[PDB]
RNA sequence: GUUAAUGUAGCUUAAUCAAAGCAAGGCACUGAAAAUGCCUAGAUGAGCCUCAGCUCCAUAAACACCA
């Protein structure tokens, strides 16, 4: 029921949600954080931390894309979230890494493209 | 520093075979040239 | 402050056969090779290699190896010059012929009257007179030969100074085409030397810091 | 009439003259980076952050804390370093790497979270939910303990109460399992 | 708005231009306009060594302007034959060339240059510095 | 006037038929890819060699130039100055047999 | 041998979750670059100590020196 933001849509990406997933690529680390609009990090899950960089390899491999999705699928149903609206750009779209961080997130029950508002 | 460059394939995407040849132009020297024709050697007058 | 002006020459001669590669740079060459001949449409030989080995097996029930030994007895008995001129020799460091492989650079002996000097060939400029005329000069003079070295720029490659007086010892690079070393047998000590055995002639830090602006290849 | 700009203007730093010595940023992703971290910033003039209410802005924090545990990082980094090099050293790993075949053991990874970055991570939950702000209503404390809490759905079911999840009051209408660790000479109250 | 402090916060035109001469003078010497011709009869030798000249100029600082191919010249070499006295007997070659057009220079760096561009020369490659007119 | 030789000759079209297999084993695939990833790192040494030399003989440019100015002004009015000899300068690459 | 400083990867982070970001490389893609995709290597100057201190080494900047 709640207000999500309408508007800009001059500009990119579209600020209108409650949760985003935002996925940032160090030419080192995968960095994958749940935002609010509020820009605040709510659950995230990253390769400099210890926790999964010590289990794996080669923290910028497809490998780890996936890894960094089924962890932080995990921490999302853990933190009671289970939608986000994820906007990727048309050439990451496209990019294997990212396809399978999405197919980890969607097994991971995550679903992504928030529900809709309520006499919106 | 003369083998940097060296070391290559040709990148278009559809070509014939190219194989190794070596080509002595009138000096006493000797070149490699990658030509469609298998022959190991040819030479200039 | 006198200032002692001597112009000075680094004489770089031109590499002239290719260098054997390395085991990684063979190992990558075949992989290129393989991969080269993988995506590689048809051959007009191997066309007709394989259209008339198919053929002439429905010609019987019912060229290229030609071409092949040809190329090959061709091949095999022509031959090829010696890639060491040096080493069958193993002794010369004066010859201009030496190595093929690497550059080479021009040294030279000197005992004067205080001193002694193995010398990187030096010059001697009058205040009037450009830093480049004087290499000039001081090149086509003092080997009594004649040189074509096609120069690079009017700016010189790297400079030290000995103060006693004040003095400077100015290296110019020089491109040499083509020498032509007349006496090939006088009694100057012309040394044409590489990176490694420019390091070892060298006794002065003068001369120790030319390696430094050298191409080490 | 013009008015004088208040402290810096944002482009007023790279140079005019000379354009073509510049380097540009040839893609928009770097573009995008580089805004992004510009509108974090705290500017000068009337920006969203400003109105759309950043919660407090800036805060100084009573922290009724666990005292943090001390370690030794010279240590713990070479510990790091050296297991890494060994994972790094097999050649079965760089295979599981280049065929796109791998998994990582989820358990220990949240083991290790548990152990490691969970306090914080737990923390920022906390503070999303506004726990701090109904209950010590300035004040925030790093989870230092984990707390395990469970419910019994029937014999074989048992329903986990992680930092914001949802549960029904029908898993909920007895008394919880709850387990943390510590020796004792231990003294705790525990509430809901 | 004109008023406000905050004006022309918005203004970039003049970071991004949208919308020939050597400079000699004696002392900062800039020699500009150079064409670098690479000739060789391979395509691949060519083309892989115009590709590291071109990227040793993006990493020195060295401003390339055009990178273009220039026409292929096709040869047709005629053998003498033994067995007929003045029969002829023919190879088919072709001649390919690449080009790099350098806008600055100073005279240290073209010293500098050179030396680099002569030493990585790969083998049956040839190369030639000239002015940067030509015609096609 | 441009004509580009890029194109794709009309010989090469319907010859397509003669290569149609490639295969690998694991060996093969795994001992090119082990090969690639160690040649980037040979190539990336090699690079850094190759410009740490020529940023030492820029150095040794930079105490050379400034030495002469520091002596005589006049020859670094001479020596500043690039020279019309290096308009046409040409070279050519090594050969495998000497003449 | 003397004074003002230092020794993080090529330049700049952090040193209470943690050695971070950017350059820079390879291969694939189109003619070259560029973007993009899949990949690659990396550091707390070295020796002990207390749980910042003592030296060494080396650079650098001067001076002295040496030729
Ligand atoms: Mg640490």
């Amino acid at each position: 029921v709640a207000r999500k933001e309408r508007g800009w849509g001059t500009v990119w990406p579209s600020r209108e949600f409650w949760h985003r997933l935002r996925v940032i690529r160090t030419q080192h680390h995968i960095e994958a954080l749940v935002e609010h609009r509020n820009g605040q990090v709510v659950v995230s899950a990253s390769t400099r931390e210890w926790a999964i960089k010590k289990h794996l390899y080669s923290t910028r491999n497809v490998v780890a894309c996936e890894s960094v999705g089924r962890v932080l699928a995990e921490r999302c149903l853990e933190a009671g979230i289970n939608f986000m609206v994820y906007h990727p750009t048309p050439w990451e779209a496209a990019s294997d890494s990212i396809k399978r961080l999405q197919h980890a997130m969607t097994e991971g029950g995550v679903v992504l493209r928030e529900p809709r508002r309520i006499y919106e | 520093d003369c083998n940097r460059a060296l070391l290559t394939r040709l990148h278009r995407q559809t070509y014939a075979r190219l194989y190794p040849v070596l080509l002595v132009k009138q000096d006493g020297s000797t070149i490699h040239i990658r030509y469609r024709e298998p022959r190991r050697m040819l030479t200039m007058p | 402050s006198p200032w002692r002006l001597l112009g000075a020459l680094c004489l770089q001669r031109p590499p002239l056969v290719t260098k054997p590669l390395t085991p990684l740079q063979e190992e990558m060459a075949d992989l290129l090779q393989q991969i080269e001949i993988e995506r590689s449409l048809y051959s007009d030989h191997e066309l007709r290699a394989l259209d008339e080995a198919q053929q002439l097996a429905k010609k019987k029930s019912d060229l290229a190896q030609d071409l092949e030994d040809m190329w090959e007895q061709k091949f095999l008995h022509f031959k090829l010059g010696a890639r060491l001129t040096e080493a069958d020799k193993k002794d010369d460091r004066t010859s201009l012929h030496r190595k093929l492989d690497r550059n080479l650079i021009l040294l030279v002996r000197e005992k004067l009257g205080d001193q002694d000097i193995w010398m990187l060939p030096q010059s001697d400029w009058q205040p009037g007179e450009t830093l480049r005329q004087t290499a000039e000069r001081t090149l086509a003079t003092l080997s009594e030969n004649n040189m074509e070295a096609k120069f690079l720029g009017n700016a010189p490659c790297g400079h030290y100074k000995f103060k006693f007086l004040g003095a400077k010892v100015f290296f110019f690079k020089a491109l040499l085409l083509t020498g032509d070393f007349s006496q090939a047998g006088k009694k100057g000590h012309h040394v044409w030397v590489s990176k490694e055995e420019l390091g070892d002639y060298l006794k002065p830090k003068y001369l120790a810091q030319v390696r430094r602006f050298l191409l080490d290849l | 009439r013009r008015a004088a700009p208040l402290g810096p203007m944002p482009n007023e730093d790279i140079d005019v003259s000379d354009l073509e010595r510049l380097k540009k940023y040839r893609s928009f992703d770097r573009y995008r980076r580089r805004a992004e971290q510009e509108a974090r910033k705290p500017h000068w003039w009337r920006t969203y952050r400003e109105h759309f209410g950043e919660e407090s802005g800036p805060k100084d924090r009573v922290d009724i804390g666990l005292p943090p545990p001390k370690v030794s990082r010279t240590q713990q980094l070479l510990e790091r370093k050296q297991a890494l090099r060994e994972l790094r050293a097999n050649v079965e790993e760089e295979r599981a790497a280049r065929l796109q075949t791998a998994r990582i053991p989820l358990e220990a990874v949240r083991a290790e979270w548990e152990r490691t970055c969970g306090p914080y991570h737990k923390q920022r939950l906390a503070e999303y939910c506004g726990l701090y702000r109904d209950l010590f209503h300035g004040a925030t404390f790093v989870p230092r303990v984990p707390l395990h809490v469970a419910y019994a759905v029937g014999e074989d079911d048992l329903m986990p109460v992680y930092h914001g999840n949802e549960v029904t009051p029908t898993e909920a209408a007895q008394a919880p399992e709850v387990t943390y660790e510590a020796d004792e000479g231990s003294l705790w109250t525990l509430l809901l | 708005y004109r008023s406000k402090p905050t004006h022309g916060i918005g203004r970039y035109k003049h970071l991004v231009k949208a919308q020939v001469r050597p400079i000699n003078l004696g002392t900062d010497y800039e020699y500009g306009v150079l064409n670098i011709h690479l000739i060789a009869y391979d395509m691949a030798l060519a083309e892989s060594y115009a590709q590291y000249v071109h990227n040793l100029c993006n990493h020195l600082a060295i401003k390339v302007e055009e990178s273009y191919a220039m026409p292929t010249k096709t040869m047709e070499v005629l053998q003498l034959q033994e067995q007929g006295s003045k029969m002829f007997l023919d190879a088919v070659l072709t001649t390919h060339e690449r080009v790099v057009q350098i806008s600055g220079l100073s005279a240290t760096f073209a010293e500098i240059f050179l030396e680099i561009i002569h030493s990585n020369l790969p083998e049956g490659v040839k190369l030639s510095v000239r002015e940067h007119t030509e015609e096609d | 006037i441009p004509i580009e030789d890029f194109i794709t000759p009309v010989k090469f079209l319907n010859k397509e038929r003669q290569r149609p297999p490639v295969e690998l084993p694991f060996e093969e695939s795994e001992r090119r890819a082990l090969l690639l990833k160690r040649w980037s790192l040979y190539k990336q040494r090699e690079h850094e060699m190759e410009r740490s030399a020529i940023r030492s003989l820029l150095e040794a440019q930079e105490e050379a130039l400034q030495e002469l100015r520091l002596s005589s002004p006049e020859l670094h009015a001479e020596a500043t100055k690039r020279d019309p000899s290096l308009f046409p300068f040409e070279r050519q690459g090594p050969d495998y047999t000497p003449p």
